[PDB]
């Protein structure tokens, strides 16, 4: 460890880009399936002809 | 006997082998510094520089 406190740059730099992929999965999500802002609920009849 | 105190007090600690993160001003002096491994927020101080 010692040793590689001198590599916090590299160890710095991977991190935010695992981090930057990690909110993008969760951005991903948001975009395909939250794009109503109210939840609906089906109606107890089933009358759809 | 015959004698009597000073009026001084004095605190001693103990070094041990730390990982601490130390800022320079612009006049060359160290003006604060985060103990790495101290508590959470140090820890993510640290990690992130
Ligand atoms: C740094 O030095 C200059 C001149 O000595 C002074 O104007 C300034 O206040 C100093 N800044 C700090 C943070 O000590």
């Amino acid at each position: 460890s010692n040793l590689l406190l001198q590599y916090g740059s590299f160890c710095t730099q991977l991190n935010r880009a695992l981090t930057g992929i990690a909110v993008e999965q969760d951005k991903n999500t948001q975009e395909v399936f939250a794009q109503v802002k109210q939840i609906y609920k089906t109606p107890p009849i089933k009358d759809f002809g | 006997s015959g004698w009597t105190a000073g009026a001084a007090a004095y605190y001693v600690g103990y070094l041990q082998p730390r990982t601490f993160l130390l800022k320079y001003n612009e006049n060359g002096t160290i003006t604060d510094a985060v103990d790495c491994a101290l508590d959470p927020l140090s820890e993510t101080k640290c990690t992130l520089k």
